[PDB]
């Protein structure tokens, strides 16, 4: 039997174009396709079906079998909503670890009335070939109704290895569960394994560390002398800096730099102007009190290129009151790609938004969007999309957090 | 002959119903012919007679031919169309000539009056309700109705299916259908080819599909939207331009329009004269005199359009190249091809300046460009042979704040090489002046001063008229380039100085701006820096 998913009321169908796609992955839809249709997952459909949808295929890491994945993000912003736990556990687990629980969806099927909304299209090359249109017949991977559907037949799967392990934590998000612990690595492993073949046993099949994230200080550089461009310099970022920490003040340094001096000249420092730095570097040594995470408003991330391989991002809610930030640097291997980097680093932040909060957060990147649309799918791999918007880095956002500590 | 196929369910958008619009009066002779015409398709069981039970009509006029005064008739399903649901996009896009294959012989089937073969779904069918009236006689489609929205949707797809047995029997051969044309391409002798024609064409028969007989149907060279296809290659035909005496100025946008697509062919192409004569034009209508300059422009472009361009077909056992030139400032030309010299495609591209770039950036957008197309063309992307060094690539884009990418490429040594015009300093340059510009200006009168006093205590002030605040700040900055050296270092509190100092574009559409980077080149090191306003700095 199965249960009656609707749109929200007014909505209609995705009508999303499908984006040109390499003969290689065209070639990995129309297998993975054509399997999927014979086990029944699957059916071909008409042009009296007029809804779309993106799909693509990846590869996972260590896994050198392409993988069908669609871009739902549109229909699961118009699926009604519908108990939807999330426990503040793994967020201080010593290791975590995420699980692909997509397969499961495939067993249970689809109300008949929802299917046409859930129509892809694989294309041909030149367009020398009408699309293969398809739709699923069964839960979709990706989508945000399975796993809710999907949820009693879950718990009851994994409530043994639950009431057996409580010290271990277990997180569901779509496709992925994620599995924290503190027992050393040994014993991690080889209970996740375990695990695995709980699972394994009842048809579907499938390290990180938490605690050990944490919110770098901004350090101010230090010299032996300073010259009149080097506290210009330090103003400039300080007299910003000061919408996040209202306690800095910058005058004192401000008033050895009036005067029309040459850049390269040598100032010393007032023992008023010495304090004054010294008091901020105080301040500086904590992240501002009074940001509380608000479940009612969207999580947001920013991420500023800053060369050399080097990425800085902010998560928060509202401008200025960061939840977390961070430092990434680029993974051996893309030493010449951006949107690599780029993608990746999307990626490891998506996670952490998810284990913490559980939540995707709404990307602000700094690439323009033609870049982006071009080349995302090359190297994403993840089973979720999380938003994003295309925007230009102010220069001033970018020097300050280059100023974190390591 | 109408066909055994099952029938694609078809219904109104929601909360619509059918057409009910008024049938216009004819004449004695419409009226006859209409009566005529309609019995015959009448009796083929095409369209059957309804009664008063269906209270929708779309008007149905009557017309002569081409070929035979003989009367055709039309339906106006206008309406009818409005209230029809939406299918799937029926073509998602034409093949490219350069996407395609040689074929040693390809032959097209019209399967022209395929429309009216294909059953319309029974229920919809009373929407399709029409009238043929009198001085002083209802029917209804039982098939696809020439000019119905689903009609071509519905088609191609059962097209799809009845050709999927065909297409398994025979995966050597090659069919795609547009409109009501079936192009069938292989690489088997003559002979055999032309047996598997007939093979399918007895296929389709035995769906009640009529094909065009050996005798009578198409063959090669083809027309393909500009271009003339051949089985061994492709060909564009000649533009022909109009030599004439009184130009009138749509007579002008017409011809900037055929030739701005055949630049795309034929680079060197050239309207930019052509195009100033269109400057405070007050009518279509009106004539305007032909500058010598344009005649002179018009003249050398009707002798590049006199050399035709014949190209060759994708070979997928062979790499894909991709060749860029700039032609000049946001203008460049390429080129793919498999073979140096046998070209697959061409294409140019000109770029609007906009707020603020850079060659480099815009070299990276090309790049972007074509790797698309090629992505839909080929399925693939091609190496790329550009204008530009590997250090002078690494040097920007490692430094550039905005992520950017370019594919597997390779440096090629022609002329104009792009390069980095000039580079900011990293720190202050010792022994080099120090200039202290600022620039303020009363918004709404437009009254401004613009000036500087360095370490060296040189000092200057401009008073400005009809002035913005940017404008002012900038025009600061200006002053302080002019009145420097080849060394200067010089620190602004203005916010749109902070663009250049990340971008450090090289063209901008604000011409003060490019006054800027003209002196910014011309200098030998230049150190900008910025400060917050009124501090002490
Ligand atoms: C997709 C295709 O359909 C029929 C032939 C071909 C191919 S791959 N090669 C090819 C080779 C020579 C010619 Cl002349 C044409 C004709 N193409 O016409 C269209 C583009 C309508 C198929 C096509």
């Amino acid at each position: 039997e199965t249960v009656p998913v609707k749109l929200k009321p007014g909505m209609d169908g995705p009508k999303v174009k499908q984006w040109p796609l390499t003969e290689e992955k065209i070639k990995a839809l129309v297998e993975i396709c054509t399997e999927m249709e014979k086990e029944g997952k699957i059916s071909k459909i008409g042009p009296e079906n007029p809804y779309n949808t993106p799909v693509f295929a990846i590869k996972k890491k260590d896994s050198t079998k392409w993988r069908k994945l669609v871009d739902f993000r549109e229909l699961n912003k118009r699926t009604q909503d519908f108990g939807i736990p999330h426990p503040a556990g793994l967020k201080k687990k010593k290791s975590v670890t995420v699980l692909d629980v997509g397969d499961a969806y495939f067993s249970v099927p689809l109300d008949e009335d929802f299917r046409k909304y859930t129509a892809f299209t694989i294309p041909s090359i030149n367009n020398e070939t009408p699309g293969i249109r398809y739709q699923y017949n069964v839960l979709p991977q990706g989508w945000k109704g399975s796993p809710a559907i999907f949820q009693s037949s879950m718990t009851k799967i994994l409530e043994p290895f639950r009431k057996q392990n409580p010290d271990i934590v277990i997180y569901q998000y779509m496709d992925d569960l994620y599995v924290g612990s503190d027992l050393e690595i040994g014993q991690h492993r080889t209970k996740i394994e375990e695990l695995r073949q709980h699972l394994l046993r009842w048809g579907l099949t499938t390290e990180l560390h938490p605690d050990k994230w944490t919110v770098q200080p901004i350090v101010l550089p230090e010299k032996d002398s300073w010259t009149v461009n080097d506290i210009q310099k330090l103003v400039g970022k300080l007299n910003w800096a000061s919408q996040i920490y209202p306690g800095i003040k910058v005058r004192q340094l401000c008033k050895l730099l009036r005067g029309t001096k040459a850049l390269t000249e040598v100032i010393p420092l007032t023992e008023e102007a010495e304090l004054e730095l010294a008091e901020n570097r105080e301040i500086l040594k904590e992240p501002v009190h009074g940001v509380y995470y608000d479940p009612s408003k969207d999580l947001i991330a920013e991420i500023q290129k800053q060369g050399q391989g080097q990425w800085t991002y902010q998560i928060y809610q509202e401008p200025f009151k960061n939840l977390k930030t961070g430092k990434y640097a680029r993974m051996r291997g893309a030493h010449t790609n951006d949107v690599k980097q780029l993608t990746e680093a999307v990626q490891k932040i998506t996670t952490e938004s998810i284990v913490i909060w559980g939540k995707t957060p709404k990307f602000k990147l700094p690439i323009q969007k033609e870049t982006w649309e071009t080349w995302w799918t090359e190297y994403w791999q993840a089973t979720w999309i999380p938003e994003w918007e295309f925007v230009n880095t102010p220069p001033l956002v970018k020097l300050w957090y280059q100023l974190e500590k390591e | 002959p109408i066909s055994p196929i099952e029938t694609v369910p078809v219904k109104l958008k929601p909360g619509m119903d059918g057409p009910k619009v008024k049938q216009w009066p004819l004449t004695e002779e419409k009226i006859k012919a209409l009566v005529e015409i309609c019995t015959e398709m009448e009796k083929e069981g095409k369209i059957s007679k309804i009664g008063p039970e269906n209270p929708y009509n779309t008007p149905v006029f009557a017309i002569k031919k081409k070929d035979s005064t003989k009367w055709r008739k039309l339906v106006d399903f206008r309406e009818l169309n409005k209230r029809t649901q939406d299918f799937w996009e029926v073509q998602l896009g034409i093949p490219h000539p350069a996407g395609l294959k040689k074929k040693k012989s390809v032959t097209v089937l019209d399967v022209g009056d395929a429309y009216f073969s294909v059953p319309l779904d029974e229920d919809f069918r009373k929407y399709t309700a029409f009238t043929i009236p009198s001085i002083n006689i209802r029917y209804q489609y039982n098939v696809l109705p020439q000019g119905w929205k689903g009609s071509p949707a519905i088609f191609q797809s059962s097209m799809t299916k009845i050709l999927e047995p065909f297409r398994k029997q025979n995966p050597d051969i090659v069919i795609y259908q547009y409109m009501d044309d079936l192009y069938v391409g292989s690489d088997l002798e003559i002979g055999q080819h032309r047996t598997k024609i007939e093979e399918l064409r007895q296929h389709l028969l035995r769906w009640g599909l009529t094909t065009p007989d050996k005798k009578h149907q198409k063959e090669p060279p083809f027309l393909w939207m500009g271009y003339e296809l051949h089985p061994d290659k492709w060909t564009v035909q000649p533009i022909v331009l109009p030599e004439k005496d009184s130009w009138t100025v749509n007579d002008i946008q017409k011809l900037v329009g055929k030739l701005n697509w055949a630049s795309q062919i034929y680079p060197g192409i050239k309207v930019r004269q052509l195009c100033k004569l269109l400057r405070g034009t007050k009518a279509l209508t009106e004539v305007i005199p032909l500058t010598e300059e344009a005649e002179l422009e018009l003249a050398e472009n009707r002798e590049i359009l006199k050399e035709p361009v014949h190209g060759v077909y994708y070979d997928p056992s062979k790499d894909l190249i991709a060749e860029i030139q700039k032609q000049g400032q946001g203008q460049w030309t390429y080129q793919i091809y498999q073979e140096p010299f046998k070209n697959l495609k061409t294409g140019k591209y000109a770029r609007m300046r906009g707020a603020h770039t850079n060659d480099v950036k815009q070299l990276t957008e090309a790049v972007q460009k074509i790797t698309t197309e090629s992505i839909v063309i080929w399925g693939k992307t091609p190496k790329f042979k550009l204008p530009i060094q590997k250090e002078t690539w690494e040097t920007w884009w490692t430094e550039y704040w905005q992520a950017t990418w370019i594919p597997e490429w390779e440096f090629v040594n022609t002329p104009p090489l792009v390069k980095l015009w000039y580079q900011l300093e990293k720190e202050p340059i010792v022994g080099a002046e120090t200039f202290y510009v600022d620039g303020a200006a009363n918004r709404e009168t437009k009254l401004g001063k613009a000036g500087y006093v360095t370490n060296r205590g040189r000092q200057k002030v401009v008073t400005l008229t009809d002035t913005t605040n940017q404008k002012t700040e900038l025009q600061a900055i200006y002053l302080a380039l002019q009145d420097s050296g080849l060394e200067v270092n010089i620190v602004t509190d203005s916010q749109y100085a902070l663009g250049i100092i990340q971008a450090q574009p090289d063209q901008s559409e604000s011409e003060l701006v490019n006054q800027i980077i003209e002196q910014l080149i011309k200098k030998e090191k230049v150190y900008l820096a910025w400060v917050p306003a009124h501090k002490g700095i």
